[PDB]
């Protein structure tokens, strides 16, 4: 994790938090504070990739998170400037582009020959207001492959995590999707795009279609809520969508969502583990399972 | 500060659109209800015009008029005014009963001594035989509506879907019926007083279907204004992108020019 | 690509990716060249490096090199310098459209985006534009058409507006033309259908000679020729 | 009282139980008061 | 013809026999008759088109032959089958109650229609 | 022909359209083409005009198109950035003005002592999506008498030529215009303003006097419309332009106005093309020749 320009008392705070999760045994917190110099800003994401690339020249795998560029952004300006090296758009140096682009490019999946290592990598930008036409901003978008929009408005809707769907793409995407989600998550994006059409008809008299649209896109959503700090295993994630995608979560009342979730996973838990076992080692669910997975589901739903 | 509020401008621009659009298409939803149930009723009042055009029946003067409370269906309200203002050119002054708030206001501009009753009006519900017969038999009671020789009721016939032109009809007294030349080849009592019966049967079998025909009218208007809103508003969404779009290039050249000038010293 | 064209004599086809990026590239250099940025943010020097880049590309006596190049326009500001000047160059557009792509077309060309300078008359043929000026309209009306036709119903298509429907249809349908580069990709085995093929095969959809075939029997198969062989599977 | 009125409450009558539909039931309802008007002056939207 | 009618429904659109209980008393139609108007009260009615009957309650209305030979049959509201047990002892205790308590007129229509249903 | 900042291909159709149409005889073409260098660029307008002036300086009656002064003002701005001069108004140079007012003014009908001289002047501006509110364009505009804005919005629903009369003014033109083309162009300009007006609010305006006018009006918009690279005689426009004032085109339907042009010209010629060469000499009408216009338009209508 590389903190970048943050303070050295939230930086305190995530570290602790990192112990309290027991994570410091894989964990390695590269710390630019705010404190920190603008050089040492500056160098910062760079001095962090060659951490990263000893374990990718290992050939183990590993993943780094930039977190945030846009500070370190505004270090290289502050050298650059009183460096009395040309300015540029925003005030930023004209190579910011040049250096943002290296280090996103230090970033890969090697071949086998090479070790097929990799540094997986995840860069956070900081939207000033959303402004994606800053030049920051629009400068790393094309560098990056993929990018994840946070919504403002949902996180004040108190969907967490807050991500905005239309405005987060994956271009590499279902390549790298685990083949059980993959299979039970084609529908999952079909609904929800429906819901995004459908979702202003919920202002008198509505369609039976898109009723039943507005349903299952609430429970959906509903479904997709998860308390931050607590993640939850794929081997769980599965069955919760394959219920949602099977539209068997329509009938619960989204106060009954919550309810419905831990409830179907203790219900797996005791009842079939032979599944969750299953989808845990099998890692693909094959017309039997899902068959099995189905029947489950609806006993769990009945209660 | 042009940019935000340019941009705050055509958010505002943006919102209006999605309304309108929104509207627009829960209108068709109500629409299709409201034609349904117009085909019943006139097929029902088709069925009493074949007695007074067999009977070749035709009759102060009373004037009823039929609106929704509800707005932003067109130009239903005053094209509904225009006309009842031609029809008060025939007679100067009458009583004026006006079915809904929109003809309410108007009307009781253009003459204020001639509203005699008013109704609050048929809710969001297409009107129903129940409210029709209701609104008839006070029509009886209190404006004692046999009295004026001249009744005409005015609505809008929705012509064609994407059309209403307000329509009248005349609604025919007991003693037309009585006189009626073809009342001869209509008989079999006179010891019930079929006119009088007949008459106020007709008065709100005539005064429902006028009703339904103004209120399909209505929805259809309103699909209509609608549907032209949301052109409209589109229009301005491309003037004011175009002009977000400048304004968005306009601040990076003088942002630009500051840091240049700032540069040359 | 010029020594190909000049001492070779073929023709080639240089691909450039965005050119948005030629731009940022250009605009850097001129920074740090020290010059002052223009306008935008773009170089002093942007419409002669852009003029340099793009009249090496042009046809000689011995060959012609041919360029398709990628737009990546700047928030979809057409205003913006860059794409002005780049659209100042450019002969052709080739709009794909990933909405068509979904419509099932391959190739994913929005056929009312997709517009050249060289779609003049007297160049194309005076008979291929009065074709392509016909297919054009019927896909305009047609397009135009089923905005309203899908909210009031398909019972207000009249004659004449089904006409245009069944052809419209069925055009759409034969855009869908399987290629040999995706012949795996798609599954499909690919169709390189030639120009006059291409021109025979608007010809008689216009003419409604083939309009008597199903829609999904112009669906993924290339030329006139091809949908006789369609025609018989369809029945088949 | 009027005969179509007469009809009427015969109708709401015929509206008296679980053997029948919901339509009827909306038929069934009714909302506007009627605005008494005299002279401009109004005399109270009793309920209708 | 025979228009049998409702405002929202219409149950028929000369069909052979209707027989209608109307203020004149019971009146069977039959092919031609002389065109009357008639008021139809509160009803038990039945409609047959050729030997087929068709039994209907009907709310009472208007009735008019006409010398075209349409039967035009206008009605508020009617089957026979879907008015019709509990739904009359219900009518009972509202009947009770409103002969109590415009008033009188409605507890009229109360046993009027109470006792045409009990008919059935 | 002054081609600035165009393709070296573009000028080489151009070269052999005008060959084709073997008008080059006449015609002079400058070239300074993208390729060519900004400097030479920025004299080739000013060089251009020299040459015309040697025309005019012989008497000799002339015109001069330079396309497009937009691009003289991109070079000047180069030119004045690369000399480290101060960016003016919207990054354009602060003499920019000054470049296109020492230009403009170098065209001129002298006077009668002075040589009866004559260079007309078009001068085409390349405005950027419209908005002819930009620094460069307004400066222009202050600069010329008279303007041919062009509507894109025309051009797409198929005007060619697609000649916005909203922003085309001519301020000074009334003088130029022959007395045969005063006579029948009876304010036609008005007239297309109150077509103008009236489909304004069309979109109201039922009256009957408004739509004899958007009926005129629809109809006079297909006249104007001519196919490009085939130019219409000067005696033909007379009777074209007297017959839709006169509203005889009322009498044509709408959809049949382009048989109606070519097949009124016949008509005119076969039947007398008399009136049409006294017009060609007289360049203006008598009553009579009003009247045998008015008489033979009134025929070729009919039938």
């Amino acid at each position: 994790y590389v903190a970048v320009g943050q303070k050295r008392s939230t930086v305190a705070q995530l570290v602790q938090t990192l112990e309290q999760h027991d994570a410091m045994k894989y964990s390695i917190i590269v710390a630019a504070t705010a404190s920190e110099a603008a050089p040492l800003q500056y160098l910062a994401p760079f001095t962090a990739a060659s951490i990263g690339e000893w374990f990718r020249d290992n050939g183990k795998h590993a993943l780094i998170v930039y977190d945030d560029l846009s500070k370190q952004a505004v270090a290289y300006r502050q050298l650059s400037l009183l460096l009395r090296r040309p300015p540029g758009r925003e005030a930023y140096p004209g190579d910011v582009f040049y250096l943002h682009s290296r280090l996103l490019e230090r970033a890969a999946k090697l071949s086998e020959k090479e070790g097929s290592g990799s540094l997986t990598a995840l860069p956070v930008i900081e939207t000033q207001g959303g402004d994606v036409s800053a030049y920051i901003p629009t400068n790393v978008i094309s560098i990056t492959d993929g990018q994840i929009f946070l919504e403002a408005e949902l996180f004040y809707k108190g969907i967490r995590p807050a991500i905005n769907v239309g405005l987060s793409v994956s271009r590499v995407g279902s390549a790298a999707q685990v083949k059980a989600l993959k299979q039970v998550a084609g529908s999952l994006k079909l609904f929800l795009a429906q819901y995004r059409e459908v979702a202003a008809f919920a202002q008198s008299d509505l369609d039976a279609s898109t009723k039943q649209t507005l349903v299952r896109g609430e429970r959906l959503t509903q479904l997709l809520k998860q308390n931050q700090y607590s993640p939850l295993a794929t081997e769980e994630q599965v069955p919760l969508i394959y219920a949602g995608v099977n539209g068997h979560l329509d009938g619960i009342e989204l106060s009954r969502i919550g309810e419905f979730e831990s409830s179907f996973l203790s219900y797996l838990k005791s009842n079939h583990n032979e599944l969750l076992t299953e989808i845990r080692e099998k890692g693909e669910l094959s017309k039997e399972l899902l068959a099995s997975l189905k029947s489950a589901t609806e006993s769990f739903v009945a209660t | 500060a042009t940019l935000k509020e340019v941009e705050m401008r055509l958010k505002s621009i943006k919102n209006i659109e999605k309304i309108t659009k929104t509207m627009k298409i829960v209108a068709s939803t109500r629409l299709s209800k409201a034609e349904k149930a117009k085909i019943s009723a006139k097929k029902m009042d088709e069925a009493e015009q074949l007695f007074y055009k067999n009977a070749e029946t035709k009759n102060k003067e009373l004037i009823v008029a039929i609106t929704s409370d509800k707005g932003l269906c067109g130009s239903i309200h005053s094209q509904l005014a225009k006309a009842v203002r031609r029809h008060l050119n025939d007679q100067p002054n009458a009583d004026i009963v006006t079915i809904g708030d929109k003809i309410k206001m108007q009307l009781l501009r253009t003459h204020p001594n001639n509203i005699k009753l008013s109704i609050n009006g048929i809710g969001k519900d297409a009107p129903t035989f129940q409210e029709s017969a209701l609104i008839a038999d006070k029509l009886l009671s209190v404006m004692k509506a046999g009295t004026y020789p001249k009744i005409s009721i005015f609505y809008n016939d929705p012509v064609s879907s994407l059309s209403f032109e307000p329509s009248e009809k005349p609604i025919f007294n007991a003693k037309t019926i009585e006189q009626s030349p073809s009342f001869g080849k209509f008989e079999i009592d006179t010891d019930a007083n079929v006119p009088r019966d007949l008459f106020e049967y007709t008065l709100a079998n005539q005064m429902l279907t006028a009703m339904a025909q103004g209120y399909a009218a209505e929805i259809s208007a309103r699909r209509n204004a609608m549907d032209n809103a949301s052109k409209n508003a589109g229009d301005m969404i491309n003037r004011y992108s175009i002009l977000y779009n400048r304004t968005r290039q306009a601040v990076i050249t003088n942002e630009l020019v500051d840091i240049i000038t700032g540069a040359s010293s | 690509a010029e020594y190909f064209r000049d001492e070779e004599g073929q023709d080639v086809l240089l691909f450039i990716d965005n050119i948005f990026r030629f731009t940022q590239a250009g605009s850097e250099v001129s920074a740090l060249l020290g010059r002052i940025p223009s306008a935008v943010g773009y170089q002093p020097t942007l419409a002669t490096d852009m003029g340099l880049l793009q009249e090496r590309i042009t046809t000689t006596k011995k060959g012609s090199v041919t360029s398709v190049q990628a737009v990546y326009v700047p928030a979809d500001d057409l205003t913006d310098p860059a794409p002005a000047t780049t659209f100042a160059h450019l002969d052709a557009t080739t709009v794909l459209s990933r909405g068509i792509s979904e419509l099932g077309i391959y190739p994913a060309v929005d056929p009312l985006d997709s517009k050249s300078r060289l779609l003049d008359a007297a160049v194309v043929g005076q008979e291929h534009y009065d074709v392509a000026s016909k297919v054009q309209e019927t896909l305009q009306t047609y397009k135009s058409l089923q905005d309203i036709i899908a909210i009031l119903g398909m019972d207000e298509l009249s004659e004449q507006d089904k006409l245009t429907v069944e052809r419209a249809r069925k055009i759409q349908r034969f855009l869908s033309q399987p290629f040999a580069v995706a012949e795996v990709f798609t599954g499909i085995p690919g169709k390189l259908v030639r120009l006059k093929d291409t021109v025979a095969s608007f010809k008689a959809v216009l003419e409604g000679k083939y309009d008597n075939i199903p829609e999904h029997a112009f669906y993924m198969v290339g030329g006139i020729e091809d949908v006789v062989a369609k025609a018989e599977k369809l029945a088949a | 009282i009027s005969y179509a009125a007469y009809l009427n409450v015969a109708a709401q009558a015929i509206r008296s139980t679980e053997l029948q539909t919901a339509s009827v039931l909306n038929r069934s309802q009714t909302d506007a008061f009627y605005t008494q008007y005299k002279n401009a002056s109004e005399p109270t939207p009793i309920t209708k | 013809k025979l228009q049998f009618a409702l405002p929202h429904e219409t149950l028929y659109s000369e069909v052979t026999q209707v027989n209608l209980p109307a203020k004149s008393g019971r009146i069977g139609v039959l092919a031609n008759h002389v065109p009357t108007v008639e008021q139809l009260l509160p009803g038990v009615v039945e409609v047959m088109e050729g030997s087929n009957s068709k039994k209907f309650f009907i709310s009472g209305g208007f009735a008019t032959v006409q010398p075209d030979s349409q039967l035009c049959v206008t009605a508020i509201e009617a089957p026979l089958e879907s008015f019709s047990e509990n739904i009359k002892n219900l009518l009972a205790e509202a009947k009770k109650n409103v002969s109590s308590s415009r008033e009188a007129a409605e507890a009229a229509i109360q046993v009027e229609v109470l006792e045409n249903l009990q008919s059935v």
